[PDB]
RNA sequence: UCCCCCGUGCCCAUAGCGGCGUGGAACCACCCGUUCCCAUUCCGAACACGGAAGUGAAACGCGCCAGCGCCGAUGGUACUGGGCGGGCGACCGCCUGGGAGAGUAGGUCGGUGCGGGGGA
RNA sequence: CGCCUCCUAAAAGGUAACGGAGGCGCCCAAAGGUCCCCUCAGGCGGGACGGAAAUCCGCCGGAGAGCGCAAGGGUAGAAGG
RNA sequence: CUGACUGGGGCCUGUAGAGCACUGAUAGGGCUAGGGGGCCCACCAGCCUACCAAACCCUGUCAAACUCCGAAGGGUCCCAG
């Protein structure tokens, strides 16, 4: 979808005052424009747990404009684990590199055999026009046995979508599950003490 | 990777700059032969000689000579007396060599 | 430059052959010999007796051109070698020895050669160079049963201006080198 | 390398050196100097270079030597080999091939003997 | 210094004054060192010999 | 369990544990996070636990992330023994743990399961801890 | 080249059995040698010395078809 | 003083790798030779000399391209001189001054000094 | 138990513990002076015996080689050959 | 009048923090020599692996004796209080 979000510019305040006010601080930028903004942190995490750096949030200024964005950067507090500051990245018309979510079609035959899908990738690093950008990006992982892998060359692209990681890169992958059985094996499994890497005379 | 000619020429010239003096530069193509007297300190050419420049003759060795005697006229008038050679990548040989013996005999000091 | 039919043979024969099989258009870029390179690793005289000097009088006859003896980077003990030891020779023929020496070879040496059924299609450099072993030395025109000892191969290293593979195949097959397959 | 890839000696006389050649016995020494009028009893370093590219020419073109000889004796105890029969297990094995006794001897097939 | 690596004084043949002190290595340089160096008794070079110290 | 293979030194000093997580701040992997709300060593013996016990509940299924490693040698002198001559024995190896970061992480199973196993694997371990679940904030770090 | 270490090239004949003569450069003058690329079976094209034989086996035999059909 | 080339410096990859294109009148290079100077642990490959038929193929110079490499903000944070608080502790905060690294936007297929030859 | 190298050492210098790790008590007549020349390890492909690794050839390869010996600093525009 | 301390200016530095480019450590996945095992085989090859796994790559991390980075400060000289 497209999304909306109130935005309001900033000068002198110092971020923890915003930020205690309830307004998580953040920037806007491309290659034309740099202003110093801030959002509402309820009302933005509102629409980000949505859009996230995926889908366009439009930010509605106090002058009036409405510029269309993408959320290029989060910077997460690592004690809170809260926002503490965000990068709205201004689209022009020209393409541009962004992460399309990957959806993970069918049930592997590995799954019902009682393995795990590893969902490598999530999304996908992809150049596409600002208005041409697809909601997901199908993917059929029902053929993986274990160990079977999926890479961004098998990737199915809609139109306009151009790839912009190494068609090498692995995706999925669907592995042996967590087993009790293993457990006595590991227990009593001596693993030798640590080598100590040879210094001076002796090498 | 720098070739043997380049390592040549910088590993001579590094002792030459190293003393100070103005260096008698020598350029040697296959038809011509150059020579500059250079100030490193300010990067700059004091005076200059060459066949090409001198419409010179046709023995090279006979024409790095008179390249040598013509760099040592036009010197010095401009006060240049001394002076350290700088045979860059060639050996201290033939035409160079020439250009070096006919500076001298203009009294170029070296 | 001497007049050797070999030589000859490359600019009034093969030079044409070559321009219309691959349509140069530059004189310099069709493919011609840069050098011949051959060694002898022989490694059999490291210590034992480093009178391998019999093999340096052998080369020189057959090449017109005294090899240069090469030395053991490092050491290595399972081969029994002190870095510094003398094992082997290496002589680099260009222009008219190299096309005389490469005139004999592919004349009368080949020929000689034990069960002889061609050289190796697969032996080429990747970057348009050719390289072979042979098994004696008796195989040369100039060495006789008489004047030999033992039994001392090595390896030749034909270097061509070519690019590709392809482009030397042309220019060594046409040069009369006999390729099996 | 002169008859043919094999240097012969010299010092003996032509039938006896030409039978230091794989393919050739003193049945066939005595073919090759009839057939190119050769005395059977003339030295190798006696050999008059005419002689010796006349014996030699005969004797490359007739008969399969060397090499030739020594890849078609392989080539066929290879097909033996390969087509199962009985005489191929034997060649499979090292074992003798023409029905002699194993139990004991056999050396010379089976090679000194294997202690237990 | 060692037993192999012993001191040595360098004496002018002319004068046959000890004008030097030095080291060699005995096995691997057998022979005695003769060497030029200046004697400033002599006041030129001179050819030194090695004589036990 | 977990130790280095090799080593370049047998002995570490102590340091410090001042300050929140230096990285692994955020989901990485599977779908379910067990955080650190407090700095300790962890050793080896305590996240062997904590792997087991979240094996046990899963009994066949789902995959366990360990995004910590023990490789800070633990040092003990031998009993009754006074100071002095010389550094204890290696007796242990830790991990390094700071505040936010995300020790375990879980996949391939249900919301109630990986509730219940980060649980049951928190009660192995010296320290409080939050469990968490891949956010969109996890995805655009 | 230097001086006093490289064996002097000099022309000279090449003599094979075939009665072919070469015309190059060699240390020796004149040298005999018992093939060359002139007469070798392998360059002489398909020249099998002997064995043209074919299959030859396992059918030639054909001795004979006295057997019944 | 403007454009091309040859020397020779400076800044120190925004200057590099790769790909493509282009240049021989001039210059430069390969080139033509190995008598002469000089030279190869063998080799005129290199070094060196004497040349001037050819070719810009190689090299070099000059363009274009952002796949790599290199450079890289703004904003926010870590950390912190000095000043204060809190916690039994491991450790945690506030004020004032300073403020990264990573990453994002983006930049880059160089710029410039001196002399020499040519051109307009 | 003297001496050298690194760390501890809190970005000048210095800094302790029966703190964490290693080395020295030699050597070289060239392994010294100077002049001239040369450039590594490693990867891939090719080559008789010949091999993971001997010697040869080609391409890539700024320094990961080397520098008598510990470690550190330095270093191919050489201190290396 | 040169002092502690202070203003401005220059130069020196490798810590806090951070990072992974070097030296090591490191979980998982990918790719992939070499082993374990499984069909098939001895006639020398061939296929298969939810096994251990080098190198390389990706994701994610660790380090007093790691550093592509790198502060606050500190040191020192000049002029001024
Ligand atoms: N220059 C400074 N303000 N330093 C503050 C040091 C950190 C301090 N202990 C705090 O967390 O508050
Ligand atoms: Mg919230
Ligand atoms: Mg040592
Ligand atoms: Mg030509
Ligand atoms: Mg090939
Ligand atoms: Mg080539
Ligand atoms: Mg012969
Ligand atoms: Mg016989
Ligand atoms: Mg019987
Ligand atoms: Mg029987
Ligand atoms: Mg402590
Ligand atoms: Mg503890
Ligand atoms: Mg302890
Ligand atoms: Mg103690
Ligand atoms: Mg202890
Ligand atoms: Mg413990
Ligand atoms: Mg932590
Ligand atoms: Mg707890
Ligand atoms: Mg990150
Ligand atoms: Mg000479
Ligand atoms: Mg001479
Ligand atoms: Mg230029
Ligand atoms: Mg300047
Ligand atoms: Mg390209
Ligand atoms: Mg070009
Ligand atoms: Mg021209
Ligand atoms: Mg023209
Ligand atoms: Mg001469
Ligand atoms: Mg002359
Ligand atoms: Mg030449
Ligand atoms: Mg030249
Ligand atoms: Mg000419
Ligand atoms: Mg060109
Ligand atoms: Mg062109
Ligand atoms: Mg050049
Ligand atoms: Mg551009
Ligand atoms: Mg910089
Ligand atoms: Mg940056
Ligand atoms: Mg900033
Ligand atoms: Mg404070
Ligand atoms: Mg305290
Ligand atoms: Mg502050
Ligand atoms: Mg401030
Ligand atoms: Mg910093
Ligand atoms: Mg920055
Ligand atoms: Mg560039
Ligand atoms: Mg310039
Ligand atoms: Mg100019
Ligand atoms: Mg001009
Ligand atoms: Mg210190
Ligand atoms: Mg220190
Ligand atoms: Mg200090
Ligand atoms: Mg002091
Ligand atoms: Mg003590
Ligand atoms: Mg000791
Ligand atoms: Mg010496
Ligand atoms: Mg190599
Ligand atoms: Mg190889
Ligand atoms: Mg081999
Ligand atoms: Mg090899
Ligand atoms: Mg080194
Ligand atoms: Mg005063
Ligand atoms: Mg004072
Ligand atoms: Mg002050
Ligand atoms: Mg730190
Ligand atoms: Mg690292
Ligand atoms: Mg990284
Ligand atoms: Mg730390
Ligand atoms: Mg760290
Ligand atoms: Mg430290
Ligand atoms: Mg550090
Ligand atoms: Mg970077
Ligand atoms: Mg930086
Ligand atoms: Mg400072
Ligand atoms: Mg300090
Ligand atoms: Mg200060
Ligand atoms: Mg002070
Ligand atoms: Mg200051
Ligand atoms: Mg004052
Ligand atoms: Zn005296
Ligand atoms: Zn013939």
């Amino acid at each position: 979808m497209e999304y909306r979000l109130k935005a309001y510019y900033r000068e002198g305040e110092k971020p923890s005052a915003l930020r205690r006010a309830g307004k998580l601080p953040g920037v806007m930028y491309n290659r034309h424009l740099n202003r110093k903004v801030y959002v509402d942190l309820v009302e933005f995490d509102k629409v980000f747990r949505q859009a996230s750096i995926h889908h366009v949030i439009v930010l509605e200024l106090p002058d009036g404009q409405s510029l269309p964005t993408l959320v290029r950067q989060v910077n997460l507090d690592k004690r809170r684990r809260r926002p503490e500051h965000v990068d709205f990245f201004v689209l022009s018309d020209e393409p541009v590199e962004m992460y399309v979510p990957l959806r993970f079609v069918g049930t592997p035959a590995g799954v019902r055999a009682g393995g795990v899908l590893q969902e490598i990738h999530r999304d996908i690093l992809v150049k596409v026009s600002p208005r041409n950008i697809p909601e997901f990006i199908e993917v059929d992982v029902s053929g993986l046995e274990i160990g079977d892998s999926l890479h961004a060359s098998d990737l199915k692209l809609p139109p306009g979508v151009e790839l912009a990681v190494s068609p090498e890169e692995t995706i999925a992958a669907v592995v042996p599950p967590e087993d009790v059985e293993k457990l006595a094996e590991e227990a009593a499994a001596e693993v030798a003490e640590p080598e100590v890497i040879k210094k001076g005379k002796e090498e | 990777r720098l070739t043997a000619y380049e390592r040549r020429k910088f590993r001579v010239r590094n002792r030459i700059k190293r003393t100070g003096r103005l260096r008698l530069s020598v350029f040697r193509s296959l038809k011509h032969i150059y020579a500059q007297i250079i100030d490193d300190e300010k990067g700059v050419t004091l005076v200059s000689a060459s066949s090409l420049a001198l419409k010179l003759k046709g023995n090279k060795t006979e024409v790095a000579r008179q390249v040598g005697r013509a760099l040592a006229e036009k010197a010095l008038a401009l006060g240049i007396k001394q002076v350290a050679f700088d045979r860059g990548p060639y050996k201290y040989h033939g035409r160079v060599k020439a250009l070096a013996e006919g500076a001298r005999e203009g009294g170029l000091e070296f | 430059p001497l007049d050797v039919a070999l030589k000859r043979k490359y600019y009034e024969e093969v030079r044409p052959e070559l321009i219309r099989r691959f349509g140069y258009q530059n004189v310099w870029e069709v493919p011609r010999l840069e050098k011949v390179v051959i060694n002898q690793g022989l490694g059999e005289a490291k210590e034992d007796a480093r009178i391998l000097e019999k093999a340096a009088q052998e080369l020189a006859l057959i090449t017109g051109q005294k090899p240069a003896v090469t030395r053991a980077k490092k050491s290595i003990s399972n081969f029994k070698l002190r870095k510094g030891m003398p094992i082997g020779l290496r002589v680099t023929l260009r222009r008219d020895r190299m096309w005389i020496f490469l005139e004999k070879l592919l004349n009368v040496a080949l020929p000689r050669i034990r069960d002889f059924r061609g050289l190796n299609p697969n032996s080429f450099d990747g970057r348009g160079n050719y390289n072979l072993g042979l098994r004696e030395q008796l195989i040369f025109p100039e060495i006789t049963y008489d004047m030999v000892d033992a039994l001392r191969g090595m390896d030749i290293a034909v270097v061509t201006t070519a690019e590709t593979d392809e482009e030397a195949r042309a220019l060594l097959e046409l040069l009369g080198f006999p390729f099996r397959k | 390398a002169r008859i043919a890839g094999v240097e012969i000696p010299r010092n003996k006389r032509v039938d006896v050196a030409l039978t230091y050649i794989y393919g050739i016995g003193k049945a066939r020494a005595k073919e090759a100097l009839e057939k190119t009028g050769i005395n059977p009893a003339t030295r190798v370093k006696d050999l008059t270079e005419a002689e010796v590219v006349r014996l030699r020419e005969y004797v490359e073109n007739t008969w399969k030597l060397e090499g030739e000889l020594r890849a078609e004796v392989a080539a066929n105890i290879k097909r033996l080999m390969d087509i199962g029969c009985y005489r191929g297990l034997r060649h499979r094995r090292g074992l003798p091939v023409r029905g002699q006794r194993t139990r004991t001897n056999a050396r010379t097939r089976k090679g000194p003997r294997k202690t237990v | 210094a060692s037993e192999v690596r012993i001191k040595l004084l360098l004496e002018c043949t002319e004068c046959k004054r000890r004008n030097y002190a030095t080291e060699k290595n005995k096995r691997n340089t057998p022979n005695k060192l003769e060497l030029r160096k200046y004697c400033p008794w002599c006041r030129k070079h001179t050819v030194h010999r090695e004589v036990k110290i | 369990m977990l130790m280095p293979r090799r080593m370049k030194y047998r002995k570490q000093q102590r340091g410090r544990l001042k300050g929140a997580t230096k990285g692994g701040d955020y989901v990485a992997f599977g779908d379910y996070g067990l955080v650190a709300l407090e700095p300790a060593w962890i050793t080896a013996q305590q996240i062997e636990a904590a792997r087991v016990a979240m094996v046990r509940h899963f009994r066949r299924g789902g995959k366990i992330f360990i995004r910590i490693f023990p490789d800070k040698p633990y040092t003990k002198k031998p009993l009754e023994v006074r100071m002095g001559k010389g550094k204890g024995n290696v007796e242990g190896y830790v991990a390094v743990v700071k505040p936010g970061r995300v020790m375990f992480e879980v996949a391939g199973v249900t919301e109630e399961q990986a509730m219940e196993a980060l649980r049951i694997a928190g009660h192995k371990l010296p320290i409080k801890t939050k469990i968490v679940r891949r956010d969109a904030y996890d995805e655009a770090q | 080249m230097k001086e006093g270490i490289h064996p002097k090239l000099v022309p000279a004949r090449i003599i094979c059995g075939c009665g072919n003569v070469i015309e190059t450069y060699s240390t020796k003058p004149e040298i005999y040698v018992e093939v060359c690329s002139k007469c070798h079976p392998f360059y002489t094209g398909q020249q099998r010395f002997v064995d043209t034989e074919g299959r030859v086996e396992r059918f030639q035999r054909r001795y004979g078809d006295s057997y019944r059909k």
